[PDB]
């Protein structure tokens, strides 16, 4: 009891976080509101395009604790790109946040912060590019709702 | 890493030649419209070497390097010395750089 | 010289008291091409594979009490499944402590944005909302805005 | 070369080695201006009529929080050849320190980025401009933290 | 945009202003006139009628339309924004201005 | 109750640092000891030329600090002019200040500096001819007394 | 001082009057041009006071000297109230403000 | 910024006449009373143009744009084109450049 009824074209890709993924990034596309087709592949953990031409990355990632232990906390979020021609893993977009200002319960409890993170950004990428979403806490992630950790690019 | 030069610090006389080596990473630039920047110790305006006499260029592009030796070295010529290279593929046109260092040390003069 | 496909960019009105009411006849917004704006939602005119961004501006003049959790979220309602999902959500505690004692208020900010791409079919029903419409600073220049276009 | 060109595109990335200024640059590895967007001055020009995509992102550090109280803002102008005024078309704000510089266990950098995107109609010739109020925290020390582009769509 | 020519006006009872506002964007017409009186100290906003006694000189060489007003006593001070629609492609908006009269 | 004598003159200003706002140079003349008369107006933080001539410029910031941090910082103040006839912004006074060459102060109560700049000189203007005072640094001002910070033109 | 108003703390009645007197001590201000403007407990919004029924402002140009009685002392209405006058000599007008606050608590009312 | 000299970095074959062009900014320059200056390549002492047949001013008083000829190219041509107007209005008077570099091989 299925069939389909627009076909649609654009190398695509929309991918979320695996909430049964206790500790770790685990990029997901069989879910609802998901999308991974036109030829894009998902190669450990990363994405290979398909075709050369211009691209649009995008990705969120939100980050929740239950408390602040150190004030040495660093948030970081950053899309790398290796590409045929330059076989080094170099950084396209990137963004670092600081959630926890000093404090560190000194006349406080258990204070739930959260902070999320978006990076996006237009590029020319080439056939075989692999492109890759990573943080540097991967503790630190709440992907318990709905869509709030994601990545994805589209062919425009 | 998108170009690099191999002598990063050198100790030549005056009255030498030192050769300095780049190699090409991205496969988009090319061999061909390769350009050199010095920036004398002591001052901050990067100056463009010119092509021409004590300036001698090799290029290889099979191996995609290219190298300046500079002869008839004095002491007043000890600076911070860059490689440059034009990068274009698609739609996208940039350069690349690198780094290294030159320090020269006199001779005197023998006065009897 | 014509332009085409679905394509929308709402902007709060400034003039909605403690409310997140989308504008459309405003200098630097569009809303054409088949997408409607109903309730205070978006409606897909046309299937296919649309982007989805919007971004609320929180600001209050003072930390009040304890721990207040901002959230902003976009969400869809399909025609083939009647139920409000969550496509894009974010979660922000713009006070972290220290909430004012004597001293004077410092008024704080707090953005956020979501964007994605996502496919949808005739008759879907988009909405961008908030949890407190109370701290909306919606003050001149969009700040806030929530729109789709049709890739 | 085996791929065609488009339509008109632009990804500009702030410069390094300027610091106390926002420049905007294009020739640097995994950039682009192309297919009629012009480079003014610190502006992009639209080269025709039609509907763009604007986004930027500005990344602050700065080291302690002083007791000054400082709004960092950021926002992406448009001034059209319809209407000869800077009008903002996207803005966002953000208040990073409240709490005074530390007296006891000092130096706490702080990092607060920004991130700002939407769709726009665009006449021929107008000149696209993102800018920040205060230009003295920009970490422009890793590729990519800063950037601002446009693609028609 | 908008250039509502009654900026500050304080008139006594029984004068007569006429009230134009010039556009700046080459989107606005003149085409698209109306005002939004207040009447008094209100918390809300009305309207104002056209097309008749009410009417304007209007004049797009200036790009500036008027408001003729006569018999001015008490119900006829307020703030009488300024207001038309633009449109170019696949834009539709209007714009807002300002200009208060009072008579005494 | 009040009264004005003879007036007779010729275009002036000398506007001041609003005291009771916040980190900005917002100029007012509805104040004391302050002018913007015979044509000269304020449209947006700039002075409008209303006839062609010879004007004096002057204006004067003072920066204030309660501690040097180790960022290397530069103190600027200048005077520009955007033109009828050329449409670029362009310096006519400028000047430049280092606050503290001093390594961060690990300890001395704050250490409070106070940092004044001074621009002046003569210039042919044209009708229309917007001038505009600004700072680099609007979190260092001292508007708390008054003649702190002030910028005006006279028509000689 | 440029002006100066008189009460600096009052305690009020619930439901009584309060008056508020600026002088001026300016030769260039004028009397012919009041204003004024109160505050609210933690509000932000500068709001201009009405000249008429329960708020009654007397002038009297020989002394210099005007007055702000306030009746229906609502107790929403607790905050710091400045005055204002327009001066004006030769080719320079300027204004001129004060500060000081009122404070009323409510009584009991006898539900038994 | 004012003035922007069309030719700014120029790379032409022996034997190619390059054509500088210099296009005013600033609309108080006049191009009727412009003057040329060069420095060879090599040189740091500025001398002057004398524009006698192969030096052709296409000057273009639409554009406030004024324009320079070469011809047969030779293989010593090495030289920095800088260009100059002299501007007027009422009392003051001043002098507005360009920037422009040959290179011949």
């Amino acid at each position: 009891r299925s069939s389909s009824r627009t076909p649609s074209d654009k190398p695509v890709a929309h991918v979320v976080a695996n909430p049964q993924a206790e500790g770790q990034l685990q990029w997901l596309n069989r879910r609802a509101n998901a999308l991974l087709a036109n030829g894009v592949e998902l190669r450990d953990n990363q994405l290979v395009v398909p075709s050369e031409g211009l691209y649009l990355i995008y990705s969120q990632v939100l980050f929740k604790g239950q408390g602040c232990p150190s004030t040495h906390v660093l948030l970081t979020h950053t899309i790398s790109r290796i590409a045929v021609s330059y076989q080094t893993k170099v950084n396209l977009l990137s963004a670092i946040k600081s959630p926890c200002q000093r404090e560190t319960p000194e006349g406080a409890e258990a204070k739930p912060w959260y902070e999320p993170i978006y990076l996006g950004g237009v590029f020319q990428l080439e056939k075989g590019d692999r492109l890759s979403a990573e943080i540097n806490r991967p503790d630190y992630l709440d992907f318990a709702e709905s869509g709030q950790v994601y990545f994805g690019i589209i062919a425009l | 890493a998108r170009v690099d030069q191999t002598p990063q610090t050198i100790t030549k006389e005056t009255g030498e030649s030192l050769t300095i080596n780049c190699v090409l990473r991205d496969s988009h630039c090319a061999t061909s419209s390769t350009y050199w920047y010095r920036k004398k110790s002591g001052s901050t305006n990067e100056e463009s070497i010119s092509k021409g006499g004590r300036y001698v260029e090799t290029v290889n592009s099979g191996s995609k390097s290219f190298s300046l030796r500079i002869n008839d070295l004095t002491v007043e010529d000890s600076g911070t010395y860059r490689c440059a290279s034009e990068c274009q593929y698609g739609l996208a046109e940039y350069d690349v750089y690198g780094g290294g260092t030159v320090v020269t040390v006199n001779a005197a003069a023998h006065h009897h």
